[PDB]
DNA sequence: GGAGAAGGAGCAGAGCG
DNA sequence: CGCTCTGCTCCTTCTCCTTCCTCTCGATG
RNA sequence: AUCGAGAGGA
């Protein structure tokens, strides 16, 4: 029920101005606040208090004290995330490379 | 797993830009060209030319959340972009 | 252990006979991809054509190598490997310990305690004295 | 602030949406699927006027006086007044129709009649009747049972999701429901043989159109959702703001609580 | 000993390698690199068992650049020494100091320090082998050595041998 | 010119990936490093003029790979280090399926 | 810069220290884009 | 040369002691840099990373070009505590039996049980700490839950312990019947825990070890890190990791010396906080207590936190974002002979900004004669790179009209007619900002842009100034064209709605021109078929 | 200076003796 | 019903927090 | 060169 309210207000706030933004935009955002379970704001201590790769949470706010926590517990990062790959320089895992490409030798011949 | 494969069978405009890249780099480093030239130099332009014609030799291993991913052709792929 | 088609394949303790005649076998099938395209001395000769006709000469070293190891094969006639293949590894012993008994001579249970200190301890002797000298007789069937 | 919250959100191969670490936030993007970039308003007929109104603009009845099918519409007249069988379809679609109408009055419950639906049917009908100057002063050759089924097929034709089991077909069918309802709103039979009188040529056309027009509006796998609605919302949040720095920021303390009782 | 195991090779192909010829020349590629190498992890790897049905397992194109990557695998026979093993090997080369023996794929040098006491160096004879007690050992003798521990290096690999034991004596 | 977060924030949502990586790497920051597969630490002796490797501390001369990785970020790790953090790198993910 | 040089001054401070400034001018006409 | 990878997964951690001295290529020992160009050996040596013209780089040469740095090593004297960790080891000792190596606190208890169960290792050692932290006695005998009538006779030392309180950068404990805790005293009781309480307690028993908490030998980043600075006329004034590294080994050489010498008990209390304060303060110059590292300048010291927090740090400001070649900045003004996918380029830019186009036997011929003409003019190129790596540079050589390309061989082409570029006008507040456009040459300094397409950029002509970016590898010109090319974006996400559209003076003369009262004689309309390019030649 | 985390301190009721 | 014990409620502390570019100027080791 | 301060834009 929160999440339909929550999505009412920010909905009022953006229209009172005139302007107009499709419903998903905030489907989405209203969404991911509520996830875990209940309002997570996206301030220091809302969306950056995840349980993400540390090597991400890092670039937000806080970042010397998060790789304190990181190496105390000897967290591993899946470096699945966008910043992650950003950081070490690989392409990152989105659009078009969200993919592999691989050469099919049989249509190679084929194609012959 | 090539049974029953779950996703789309268009090519999403992604891999319609990186395999004209893919293709149009190969084409540029002298790779071999299957489709006859009319005169074409810019690499992009013979790649589009290529894909047109189903004559690259490309397969898509997309992935889903769980790390599994089903492979496409690029014959298989329906072109509507 | 494990291979890369994910099966559970125990660590292959190859014997230096048997190896022989497997890259005999390898070697001739190199010969058919190429064609596409016994006694120590006996089968020393044969590895050594093999290889000529199979690779460019280059690595003499391995040339060697194969011709020394067949100077010193013991069971030669695969057919009759099949027999202590089955002598040793019938008895449970440990793969490598098969290898270095169907690698290497012996004619005693003592003898291969002495050699190997993995079969000095456990070991059952008997069993040792039953193949070895049944071993022996076959070792100088060659 | 909104970017980072957002920024590892994407659409996978299986039209679902998950951050970095794979949790599911939605199930299917947008609740629909749909791209925004492929999505415009339209009305919605079946939710206003009178019930009368209504009935008058979709019912059809071959047996009574009261809805007759006029004979000139279409080649075959008399033929099909009074045949039951067609009478039982018509009375299947006209039943359809009244739930979607009873149906969409709880969805929306202001009665508001146009929201953004992918594929613009009225634009494309009209390119049907300027295709080859379908003459709208003669009969055409359509059949209630041409109509009929060509809308049923149609339906099965709009694929969002591929998963042949039950689980994924439910939600295959709760993906097209508001838009299929837009169908048979502008495809009655009704309406297709008096406003748009198509010719059988014109109308598969059109049908085949439409799904080719449907497919190409779902969203792309692997599109950076994320970002892209933390942007849409950042810019116009450049021109109420600090109301909005009050809700990002979920600061229990606000500044003018207050109640709404009826 | 010897050993059969499944050994993998990623290999690189520059895009004008991308003609249908490319499979065999893959093929190709992979038995020069393979045959004949050494490493301190499998020893030598002698050949490839099972020289056809190889799995190429698609070409990974690489995003930096057009070559693309091959993961192949195959079965290998390969030959790794064990600290203690028994060898019936050969003589290669006489020395004052040791011998250099024949071990499989291998060079054992089988040290004089290591070789029965009563054993020494007769520079006379030819070639220079030692025959102060029975174990006469020459280039043209066997020699059936132990293995006193594997020294590996990056070129080659190597071990040392012994003769005073009981057993791995001469020929 | 600087192409700050914003600018790389566009092209996410352009989902030109590889533009991304070109910019940031190719542009600038271009760096070769080796590391060692044992410890993921940025220790190995890269005698590359006699093709030979190490990492003294693992005493490892097999498991040495070339990653590319920008400047700027083979300082952030060395000042971890010098911090006491040790970000190990590893190429070979962990979980397999 | 692209000029020529008006006026080249030499001197010295308090603490007898040679200093010199180097006054170069140049004429600037109204291009595309300049502001109004 | 060695095999080529990616990274997969980082894996974080705490330096082992002795892995850090077994990584170390030489200890540090000397506070002195030098005498005249000689260098100690104790410090920055050139077994570490070395200056330029000196190939030593610890025998891996290649100047700074292609080596990096290698660490050193600083024995303590004493153990020290670690700045990002003593509220940390707080919450452990709080927790852990103080002298027994023991959890205040088993499995015997239900409310640890839940705990214990907690899959999240964080929210583990949280709670865990919440109840222990209340627990001063940790007796042997423990009634059990099952047998009440029953004890396991499990606490070691059936002591109580004391509450432990910070105090700036040591800690205090307050027994229950008062004094400073010895950072030793800590060191072995974190040595006396059991890996299964390391689990309990969120540690790994390979890569996060309590112990590792405490310092006991510094890793010394190589010069790289902290730059040798050569600013004025051969001044040092090297950078702030430098000189706080020389007061460490100050304050650690007095410290060694003062208890090795007479031992003066007072004397190395005081020692032992200054050697701790100059670590602190080098690992982190702003602590919650007064204590400010301060250089010699007056500046505070720029400890390593600075140096990554916040903005302009080593995250945001060299990572995220960073400085880029191959780009412009100057100002735009209107074009209405310009399509919209099309911007004019100054020929001045167009002669710099470079793409690096492979010669094939396609184009060949074309790039031969781009050489010829050579950086001067515009059609031209700058450099000719062999397979070899031998990036000739045309603009200091004749050798222009000698050189003969070889397939396979770059060319710095300039940029050319219809070369993709992407644009953006700063700042970047959303997608439709930042678009990929055609390129056209134009013979006049600045940006030309058809008019309707300022809409989405935000952009006005009254002096805004728009960069450029030009993309490299043949793979991101087809990335730009078929996904940020401007007619891709017409109909944006943003509200649904073709973000672009015609705008101005050309919207105000639609209406004229469209209105019913409006007629065009005959000489005037034969003129404007013909400016409609599309036009098929029908009146 | 604001806002949220954190830690002490006092208190009152529920069970105990 | 006082003792005790315990959690709850109250009441102070105690941190740590915000696009891009181009010029000049004084001051340090 | 950097840092610090200032002025001015977009
Ligand atoms: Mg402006
Ligand atoms: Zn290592
Ligand atoms: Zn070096
Ligand atoms: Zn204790």
């Amino acid at each position: 029920a929160g999440r339909a309210a929550l999505y009412k207000e920010v909905y009022n706030v953006i229209a009172s101005d005139g302007s107009y933004v499709n419903y998903r935009h905030m489907a989405l955002l209203v969404d991911v606040m509520t996830t875990q379970g209940g309002l997570t704001s996206v301030t220091r201590h809302g969306f950056n208090r995840s349980n993400t790769g540390a090597l991400m949470r890092c670039s937000f706010e806080e970042t010397v004290e998060i790789l304190f926590e990181a190496g105390a517990s000897a967290e591993l990062d899946d470096c699945r995330g966008v910043s992650e790959n950003v950081i070490l320089g690989q392409m990152a895992p989105i659009g078009t490379g969200a993919f592999d490409v691989m050469i099919d030798e049989e249509s190679l011949v084929k194609y012959m | 797993p090539k049974d029953q494969r779950a996703t789309t069978p268009y090519m999403t405009k992604y891999e319609r830009a990186r395999i004209l890249g893919t293709r149009a780099l190969q084409i540029s480093m002298n790779a071999p060209v299957f489709v006859d030239l009319e005169g074409e130099t810019d690499p992009l332009r013979i790649a589009m030319k290529e894909l047109a014609e189903k004559k690259i030799p490309l397969v898509i291993r997309r992935y889903l959340p769980d790390g599994s991913f089903e492979d496409w052709s690029v014959e298989e792929l329906i072109v509507d972009l | 252990q494990i291979n890369h088609q994910g099966e559970e394949e125990e660590l292959i303790a190859l014997n230096l006979s048997e190896a022989r005649l497997v890259i005999k076998e390898a070697l001739v099938e190199r010969r058919r991809a190429f064609k596409r395209s016994e006694t120590r001395e006996k089968e020393l000769e044969s590895i050594d054509v093999l290889l000529e006709q199979t690779t460019g000469g280059n690595n003499k070293d391995l040339k060697n190598t194969m011709q020394y190891l067949t100077n010193f094969s013991r069971f030669r006639d695969q057919e009759t490997v099949g027999a202590v293949i089955q002598l040793l590894k019938s008895t449970g012993l440990h793969p490598f310990e098969v290898a270095q008994l169907g690698s290497l001579a012996c004619d005693t249970a003592d003898e291969a305690k002495t050699l190997i200190p993995s079969l000095n301890n456990k070991i059952s002797d008997d069993e040792l004295e039953r193949i070895l000298k049944e071993l022996s007789n076959l070792e100088t069937l060659y | 602030r909104l970017v980072k919250a957002l920024e590892d959100i994407m659409v996978h191969y299986d039209n679902t949406t998950r951050n970095s670490l794979g949790n599911v936030i939605q199930f299917i993007y947008g609740e629909d699927g749909m791209d925004a970039a492929h999505i415009e308003k339209q009305s919605l007929d079946t939710i206003g006027g009178s019930d009368a109104a209504f009935e008058k603009r979709y019912r059809v009845d071959l047996l009574n006086t009261d809805h007759t099918l006029d004979p000139s519409l279409l080649e075959s007249g008399s033929e099909i007044l009074g045949d039951l069988k067609l009478q039982v379809l018509l009375d299947e679609e006209y039943k359809q129709l009244v739930k979607d109408r009873k149906f969409l009055r709880e969805v929306f419950v202001d009665g508001e009649a146009n929201w953004p639906l992918p594929v613009n049917i009225r634009r494309i009908i009209q390119n049907a009747q300027q295709t080859f100057h379908i003459d709208h002063t003669k009969p055409s050759d359509l059949t209630i049972k041409d109509i009929v089924l060509g809308v049923k097929d149609l339906q099965e034709n709009l694929l969002v999701l591929r998963g042949k089991n039950e689980i994924i077909q439910n939600a295959q069918r709760d993906a097209v429901t508001l838009f299929c309802c837009l169908l048979r709103s502008r495809l009655a039979t009704r309406r297709v043989l008096q406003e748009y009188r198509l010719t059988k040529q014109a109308f598969d056309w059109v049908l085949s159109n439409i799904e080719a027009q449907f497919l190409r509006s779902v969203v792309h796998p692997g599109e950076m959702v994320g970002v892209l609605a933390a942007q849409s919302i950042g810019e116009p949040a450049t021109q109420g703001v600090p109301r909005l720095k009050e809700i990002l920021n979920v600061a229990k303390n606000m500044k003018t609580p207050s109640l709404t009782v009826y | 000993m010897f050993f059969i195991k499944d050994l993998s090779l990623n290999i690189t192909l520059h895009p004008s390698f991308f003609g249908p010829r490319m499979k065999q020349y893959l093929k190709t590629k992979l038995l020069e690199e393979v045959e004949g190498s050494c490493t301190g992890k499998f020893g030598y790897i002698l050949c490839v068992l099972d020289y056809d049905n190889i799995d190429i397992q698609r070409g990974r194109i690489l995003p930096t650049d057009g070559s693309a990557e091959f993961n192949v695998k195959y079965r290998a026979v390969v030959f790794k020494p064990f600290k203690g093993e028994v060898v019936d090997g050969t003589v290669v080369s006489c020395s004052q100091h040791g011998f250099e023996v024949q071990v499989g794929p291998m060079k054992v040098f089988v040290t004089k320090h290591l070789m029965p006491q009563d054993l020494t160096f007769n520079a006379g004879s030819n070639p220079p082998s030692y025959q102060s007690s029975e174990d006469v050992i020459t280039i043209k003798s066997r020699i059936r050595v132990k293995i006193e521990g594997c020294i590996s290096q990056v070129s080659s690999i190597h071990a040392i041998g012994s003769i005073k034991e009981d057993y791995l004596g001469a020929i | 010119l600087r192409f700050g977060e914003m600018e790389r924030d566009c092209m996410i949502a352009h989902g030109a990936a590889s533009f991304l990586k070109e910019r940031l790497m190719e542009a600038s920051d271009a760096f070769r490093v080796h590391i060692c597969g044992i410890c993921g630490l940025m220790t190995v002796i890269a005698k590359l003029n006699h093709n030979q490797f190490e990492c003294k501390g693992c005493d490892n001369k097999i498991d040495i790979y070339q990653i590319h990785i920008p400047y700027a970020a083979k300082l952030l790790f060395q000042e971890l280090m010098a911090m006491n953090i040790t970000p190990r790198l590893y190429t070979d993910r962990s979980r397999d399926f | 810069e692209n000029g020529i040089v008006d006026q080249v001054l030499v001197t010295t401070n308090q603490d007898g220290l040679k200093f010199v400034k180097v006054r170069v001018r140049t004429t600037k006409i109204p291009q595309i884009g300049d502001k109004f | 040369s060695a095999p080529l990878r990616t990274v997969k997964e980082v894996q974080f951690g705490l330096f082992s002691p002795e892995e850090v001295r077994a990584i170390s290529v030489a200890k540090i020992r000397f506070p002195e840099t030098m005498q005249t160009r000689a260098k100690i050996g104790g410090l920055n040596d050139p077994r570490l990373g070395s200056i330029d013209r000196n190939l030593k780089c610890q025998t891996c040469q290649e100047g700074m070009n292609e080596c990096p740095g290698h660490f050193g090593h600083i024995d303590l004297a004493k153990p020290v505590f670690h700045v990002g960790f003593i509220a940390k080891i707080k919450k452990v000792c709080e927790c852990v039996c103080m002298h027994c190596g023991k959890l205040l606190l088993d499995e015997h208890n239900e409310l640890m049980r839940q705990a214990l169960a907690i899959k999240d290792s964080k929210k583990r050692f949280a709670a865990i700490w919440t109840l222990c932290k209340t627990k001063m006695v940790c007796e042997t005998d423990v009634p059990s839950e099952d047998d009440p009538t029953q004890l396991v006779s499990r606490g070691g030392c059936g002591n109580t312990q004391p509450t432990i309180r910070k105090d700036g950068l040591k800690l205090v404990g307050s027994w229950k019947k008062l004094r400073v805790l010895s950072t030793e005293e800590i060191l072995n009781i974190f040595k006396h825990i059991s890996v299964k309480d390391f689990t309990s307690l969120g540690f790994n028993e390979v890569f996060s070890r309590p112990e590792w908490m405490i310092l006991t030998c510094l890793p010394v980043p190589p010069p790289p890190v902290r730059p040798s600075i050569s600013f004025n006329e051969s001044q040092r004034g090297e950078d702030d990791l430098t000189f706080k590294l020389a007061d460490i080994l100050k304050a650690n050489i007095s410290l060694e010396t003062l208890e090795h010498n007479g031992a003066p008990h007072h004397a190395i209390e005081e020692a032992e906080s200054l050697l701790q304060f100059h670590v602190a303060t080098y690992m982190d110059n702003d602590i919650a207590g007064q204590p400010q590292a301060l250089q010699k300048s007056g500046r505070p010291v720029k400890s390593i936190r600075a140096r990554l927090k916040g903005k302009e740090g080593r995250i945001r400001g060299n990572l995220m974002g960073k400085r880029v070649d191959f780009s412009a900045r100057t100002v735009i003004s209107g074009d209405p002979n310009l399509e919209l996918d099309q911007v004019g380029v100054p020929k001045s830019i167009a002669k710099t900004l470079t793409y690096p186009e492979v010669v094939t036997p396609y184009n060949i011929d074309r790039l031969t004669q781009l050489v010829r003409n050579g950086p001067n003019e515009h059609p031209g190129a700058k450099y000719v790179i062999r397979d070899s790596g031998d990036r000739i540079d045309l603009r200091y050589s004749k050798r222009a009209g000698d050189i003969q390309l070889q397939y396979g061989w770059k060319v710095e082409r300039h940029i050319m007619d219809n070369d993709p570029v992407l644009f953006n006008r700063q700042p970047s507040l959303h997608k439709m900002s930042m678009m990929a456009h055609r390129v056209k040459v134009i013979p006049y300094s600045t940006f030309r842009l058809n008019l309707s397409v300022t809409s989405p950029y935000n952009a006005d002509f009254d002096g805004d100034e728009m960069n450029l970016h030009v993309p490299q590898s043949e793979e991101t010109r087809a990335e730009l064209s078929q996904l940020c090319a401007v007619p891709l974006q017409i109909v944006s996400p943003q509200s649904n709605k073709p973000c672009m559209g015609i705008v101005q003076d050309t919207l105000c003369g639609i209406r004229k021109l469209t209105l019913r009262d409006t007629f065009i004689e005959l000489d005037q309309v034969l003129n404007m078929l013909y400016w409609v390019p599309d036009w098929d030649g029908v009146i």
